[PDB]
Protein backbone atom coordinates (compact mmCIF):
# COMPACT_ATOMS: atom_id res chain seq x y z
CA UNK A 1 0.00 0.00 0.00
CA UNK A 2 1.35 3.46 1.28
CA UNK A 3 4.48 3.07 3.09
CA UNK A 4 3.18 3.69 6.77
CA UNK A 5 5.63 5.92 8.17
CA UNK A 6 4.43 8.56 5.96
CA UNK A 7 0.48 8.51 6.37
CA UNK A 8 0.01 10.86 9.12
CA UNK A 9 0.66 12.57 6.11
CA UNK A 10 -3.32 11.70 5.14
CA UNK A 11 -6.32 12.61 6.93
CA UNK A 12 -7.63 9.52 6.87
CA UNK A 13 -5.11 8.18 9.03
CA UNK A 14 -5.39 11.44 10.78
CA UNK A 15 -9.04 10.68 11.51
CA UNK A 16 -8.72 6.90 12.17
CA UNK A 17 -6.16 8.18 14.83
CA UNK A 18 -9.34 9.27 16.94
CA UNK A 19 -10.58 6.51 18.44
CA UNK A 20 -11.85 8.35 21.40
CA UNK A 21 -12.71 11.48 20.86
CA UNK A 22 -14.73 13.39 23.16
CA UNK A 23 -16.37 16.22 20.63
CA UNK A 24 -18.74 15.25 18.41
CA UNK A 25 -20.91 16.51 15.79
CA UNK A 26 -22.40 19.82 17.06
CA UNK A 27 -18.73 20.65 18.41
CA UNK A 28 -16.67 22.76 16.27
CA UNK A 29 -13.41 20.53 16.74
CA UNK A 30 -14.24 17.10 15.58
CA UNK A 31 -12.13 14.77 14.96
CA UNK A 32 -12.23 15.39 10.92
CA UNK A 33 -11.85 19.07 11.54
CA UNK A 34 -8.65 17.97 14.07
CA UNK A 35 -7.27 15.59 11.39
CA UNK A 36 -7.80 18.72 8.45
CA UNK A 37 -5.46 20.97 10.63
CA UNK A 38 -3.36 18.45 11.11
CA UNK A 39 -3.75 16.74 14.75
CA UNK A 40 -3.10 13.15 15.97
CA UNK A 41 -5.22 11.69 18.90
CA UNK A 42 -2.24 10.49 21.33
CA UNK A 43 -4.26 9.56 24.42
CA UNK A 44 -3.17 9.19 27.97
CA UNK A 45 -4.44 8.49 31.25
CA UNK A 46 -3.21 11.41 32.39
CA UNK A 47 -4.34 12.70 29.23
CA UNK A 48 -6.62 11.43 26.94
CA UNK A 49 -7.43 14.48 25.52
CA UNK A 50 -3.74 14.81 24.01
CA UNK A 51 -3.85 16.04 20.03
CA UNK A 52 -0.34 16.53 18.12
CA UNK A 53 0.15 18.39 14.87
CA UNK A 54 2.28 15.73 12.88
CA UNK A 55 4.36 18.09 10.58
CA UNK A 56 5.77 20.43 14.08
CA UNK A 57 4.69 18.15 16.94
CA UNK A 58 3.26 20.68 18.88
CA UNK A 59 1.38 19.17 21.42
CA UNK A 60 -1.78 20.41 23.71
CA UNK A 61 -4.81 18.99 25.31
CA UNK A 62 -7.29 20.93 27.38
CA UNK A 63 -9.56 21.25 24.35
CA UNK A 64 -12.75 22.59 23.99
CA UNK A 65 -15.77 22.06 22.21
CA UNK A 66 -15.84 25.79 20.44
CA UNK A 67 -11.99 25.46 19.70
CA UNK A 68 -11.22 25.61 15.69
CA UNK A 69 -8.56 23.40 15.45
CA UNK A 70 -7.25 25.61 12.58
CA UNK A 71 -6.84 29.27 15.01
CA UNK A 72 -5.92 26.49 17.70
CA UNK A 73 -3.13 25.83 15.52
CA UNK A 74 -2.13 29.12 14.38
CA UNK A 75 -2.22 30.55 17.90
CA UNK A 76 0.78 28.13 19.12
CA UNK A 77 2.25 26.83 16.16
CA UNK A 78 2.63 29.65 13.64
CA UNK A 79 5.79 28.18 12.05
CA UNK A 80 3.85 24.93 10.67
CA UNK A 81 4.97 24.51 6.86
CA UNK A 82 1.51 22.18 6.96
CA UNK A 83 -0.44 25.32 7.53
CA UNK A 84 1.03 26.58 4.43
CA UNK A 85 0.13 23.70 2.35
CA UNK A 86 -3.41 24.71 0.60
CA UNK A 87 -3.37 21.82 -1.91
CA UNK A 88 -4.66 17.94 -1.45
CA UNK A 89 -1.88 15.72 -1.24
CA UNK A 90 -2.60 13.94 -4.08
CA UNK A 91 -1.63 17.23 -6.16
CA UNK A 92 1.18 17.76 -4.56
CA UNK A 93 4.30 17.25 -6.73
CA UNK A 94 7.06 14.60 -5.68
CA UNK A 95 9.24 17.31 -5.22
CA UNK A 96 6.95 19.39 -3.19
CA UNK A 97 6.23 16.33 -1.19
CA UNK A 98 9.78 15.39 -0.36
CA UNK A 99 10.57 18.82 0.74
CA UNK A 100 8.11 18.64 3.15
CA UNK A 101 8.87 15.24 4.38
CA UNK A 102 12.26 16.80 5.13
CA UNK A 103 10.69 19.85 6.80
CA UNK A 104 8.91 17.28 8.87
CA UNK A 105 11.98 14.92 9.83
CA UNK A 106 13.97 18.13 10.84
CA UNK A 107 10.78 19.43 13.14
CA UNK A 108 10.97 15.70 14.37
CA UNK A 109 15.02 16.12 15.23
CA UNK A 110 14.49 19.67 16.45
CA UNK A 111 11.58 18.41 18.89
CA UNK A 112 14.14 15.75 20.76
CA UNK A 113 17.04 18.07 21.01
CA UNK A 114 15.11 20.64 23.07
CA UNK A 115 13.51 17.68 25.10
CA UNK A 116 17.25 16.27 25.73
CA UNK A 117 18.10 19.71 26.29
CA UNK A 118 15.59 20.32 28.86
CA UNK A 119 16.25 17.21 30.86
CA UNK A 120 19.93 17.94 30.54
CA UNK A 121 19.68 21.20 32.26
CA UNK A 122 17.53 19.77 35.22
CA UNK A 123 19.59 16.72 36.20
CA UNK A 124 22.62 19.77 35.62
CA UNK A 125 20.66 21.74 38.54
CA UNK A 126 20.03 18.74 40.85
CA UNK A 127 23.81 17.71 40.55
CA UNK A 128 24.42 21.87 41.28
CA UNK A 129 22.33 21.97 44.68
CA UNK A 130 23.55 18.31 46.03
CA UNK A 131 27.23 20.19 45.72
CA UNK A 132 25.73 23.34 47.24
CA UNK A 133 24.15 21.53 50.04
CA UNK A 134 27.71 19.97 50.72
CA UNK A 135 29.43 23.51 51.10
CA UNK B 1 -6.29 24.71 24.22
CA UNK B 2 -2.74 24.99 25.96
CA UNK B 3 0.42 23.90 25.63
CA UNK B 4 1.46 20.58 27.22
CA UNK C 1 15.44 8.82 2.19
CA UNK C 2 12.70 6.89 0.39
CA UNK C 3 10.80 3.06 1.26
CA UNK C 4 12.71 0.32 -0.24
CA UNK C 5 10.02 -1.29 -2.61
CA UNK C 6 9.61 2.85 -4.30
CA UNK C 7 13.13 2.63 -4.94
CA UNK C 8 13.33 1.04 -8.39
CA UNK C 9 10.86 4.09 -9.43
CA UNK C 10 14.67 6.43 -8.85
CA UNK C 11 17.19 6.43 -11.50
CA UNK C 12 20.10 6.59 -9.74
CA UNK C 13 18.93 3.60 -7.79
CA UNK C 14 18.68 1.65 -11.21
CA UNK C 15 21.61 2.26 -12.27
CA UNK C 16 23.23 1.34 -8.73
CA UNK C 17 22.11 -2.19 -9.60
CA UNK C 18 24.55 -2.40 -12.51
CA UNK C 19 27.91 -4.11 -11.00
CA UNK C 20 30.49 -5.34 -13.38
CA UNK C 21 28.00 -4.67 -16.54
CA UNK C 22 30.07 -4.75 -19.45
CA UNK C 23 28.87 -2.35 -21.71
CA UNK C 24 30.83 0.59 -20.55
CA UNK C 25 31.95 3.94 -22.34
CA UNK C 26 31.63 4.22 -26.02
CA UNK C 27 28.41 1.53 -25.59
CA UNK C 28 25.19 2.56 -26.75
CA UNK C 29 23.71 0.43 -23.55
CA UNK C 30 25.34 2.01 -20.33
CA UNK C 31 23.97 0.99 -17.03
CA UNK C 32 23.11 5.55 -17.79
CA UNK C 33 21.08 4.49 -20.60
CA UNK C 34 19.89 1.25 -19.05
CA UNK C 35 18.57 3.00 -16.48
CA UNK C 36 16.62 5.42 -17.98
CA UNK C 37 14.92 3.17 -20.03
CA UNK C 38 13.92 1.18 -17.15
CA UNK C 39 16.35 -2.06 -16.67
CA UNK C 40 17.93 -3.13 -13.50
CA UNK C 41 20.87 -5.82 -13.52
CA UNK C 42 19.57 -8.85 -12.00
CA UNK C 43 22.70 -11.42 -13.17
CA UNK C 44 22.73 -14.77 -12.46
CA UNK C 45 25.10 -17.51 -13.91
CA UNK C 46 23.48 -18.88 -17.00
CA UNK C 47 22.60 -15.30 -17.66
CA UNK C 48 25.46 -13.13 -16.13
CA UNK C 49 23.77 -10.14 -18.69
CA UNK C 50 20.32 -10.47 -17.34
CA UNK C 51 18.32 -7.14 -17.18
CA UNK C 52 14.46 -6.75 -15.85
CA UNK C 53 12.16 -4.05 -16.59
CA UNK C 54 10.72 -2.71 -12.67
CA UNK C 55 7.48 -1.59 -13.52
CA UNK C 56 6.43 -4.81 -16.52
CA UNK C 57 9.04 -6.92 -14.74
CA UNK C 58 10.06 -8.10 -18.24
CA UNK C 59 13.27 -9.63 -18.95
CA UNK C 60 16.11 -9.46 -21.52
CA UNK C 61 19.74 -10.82 -22.36
CA UNK C 62 21.81 -11.47 -25.17
CA UNK C 63 23.13 -7.89 -24.87
CA UNK C 64 25.43 -6.30 -27.57
CA UNK C 65 27.45 -3.18 -27.24
CA UNK C 66 25.34 -1.15 -30.20
CA UNK C 67 21.70 -1.77 -28.49
CA UNK C 68 19.60 1.02 -27.90
CA UNK C 69 18.03 -0.46 -24.25
CA UNK C 70 14.94 2.32 -25.36
CA UNK C 71 14.52 0.78 -28.41
CA UNK C 72 14.89 -2.71 -27.21
CA UNK C 73 11.67 -2.05 -24.64
CA UNK C 74 9.88 -0.60 -27.17
CA UNK C 75 10.11 -3.54 -29.65
CA UNK C 76 9.83 -6.35 -26.47
CA UNK C 77 7.38 -5.16 -24.87
CA UNK C 78 5.16 -2.34 -26.01
CA UNK C 79 2.43 -2.42 -23.60
CA UNK C 80 4.98 -0.85 -20.18
CA UNK C 81 3.49 2.38 -18.75
CA UNK C 82 6.68 3.36 -17.50
CA UNK C 83 7.64 4.05 -21.74
CA UNK C 84 4.81 6.69 -21.09
CA UNK C 85 6.22 8.88 -18.55
CA UNK C 86 7.93 11.66 -19.97
CA UNK C 87 7.94 13.61 -16.97
CA UNK C 88 11.46 12.82 -15.35
CA UNK C 89 10.33 11.92 -11.54
CA UNK C 90 9.43 14.41 -8.66
CA UNK C 91 7.59 17.13 -11.03
CA UNK C 92 5.08 13.91 -11.18
CA UNK C 93 2.37 13.88 -8.54
CA UNK C 94 1.06 11.59 -5.91
CA UNK C 95 -1.61 10.48 -7.67
CA UNK C 96 -0.17 10.08 -10.72
CA UNK C 97 2.47 8.16 -8.58
CA UNK C 98 0.28 5.98 -7.30
CA UNK C 99 -1.55 5.06 -10.34
CA UNK C 100 1.62 4.20 -11.28
CA UNK C 101 2.31 1.97 -8.34
CA UNK C 102 -0.94 0.51 -9.08
CA UNK C 103 -0.17 -0.57 -12.58
CA UNK C 104 2.95 -1.93 -11.51
CA UNK C 105 1.77 -4.41 -8.85
CA UNK C 106 -0.58 -5.45 -10.96
CA UNK C 107 2.15 -6.47 -13.73
CA UNK C 108 4.12 -7.93 -10.78
CA UNK C 109 0.71 -10.27 -10.43
CA UNK C 110 0.59 -10.99 -14.05
CA UNK C 111 4.46 -11.84 -14.31
CA UNK C 112 4.17 -14.48 -11.36
CA UNK C 113 1.03 -16.24 -12.61
CA UNK C 114 3.16 -16.23 -16.16
CA UNK C 115 5.92 -18.31 -14.31
CA UNK C 116 3.89 -20.76 -12.32
CA UNK C 117 2.25 -21.29 -15.56
CA UNK C 118 5.71 -22.00 -17.08
CA UNK C 119 6.38 -24.25 -14.43
CA UNK C 120 3.50 -26.08 -14.22
CA UNK C 121 3.88 -26.86 -18.11
CA UNK C 122 7.51 -28.09 -17.31
CA UNK C 123 5.88 -30.95 -14.89
CA UNK C 124 3.16 -31.32 -17.21
CA UNK C 125 6.13 -32.27 -20.03
CA UNK C 126 7.79 -34.64 -17.64
CA UNK C 127 4.84 -36.56 -16.66
CA UNK C 128 3.65 -37.18 -19.75
CA UNK C 129 7.71 -38.25 -20.92
CA UNK C 130 7.19 -40.51 -18.35
CA UNK C 131 4.16 -42.22 -19.15
CA UNK C 132 5.23 -42.41 -22.90
CA UNK C 133 8.39 -44.60 -21.59
CA UNK C 134 5.86 -46.63 -19.52
CA UNK C 135 3.90 -46.94 -22.36
CA UNK D 1 18.81 -8.59 -26.83
CA UNK D 2 16.17 -10.96 -26.58
CA UNK D 3 13.20 -12.09 -23.88
CA UNK D 4 14.75 -14.78 -21.72
ZN1 LIG E 1 1.80 21.97 12.96
ZN1 LIG F 1 8.44 -2.02 -18.67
Amino acid sequence: TLPPAWQPFLKDHRISTFKNWPFLEGCACTPERMAEAGFIHCPTENEPDLAQCFFCFYELEGWEPDDDPIEEHKKWSSGCAFLSVKKQFEELTLGEFLKLDRERAKNKIAKETNNKKKEFEETAKKVRRAIEQLA
Amino acid sequence: ARTK
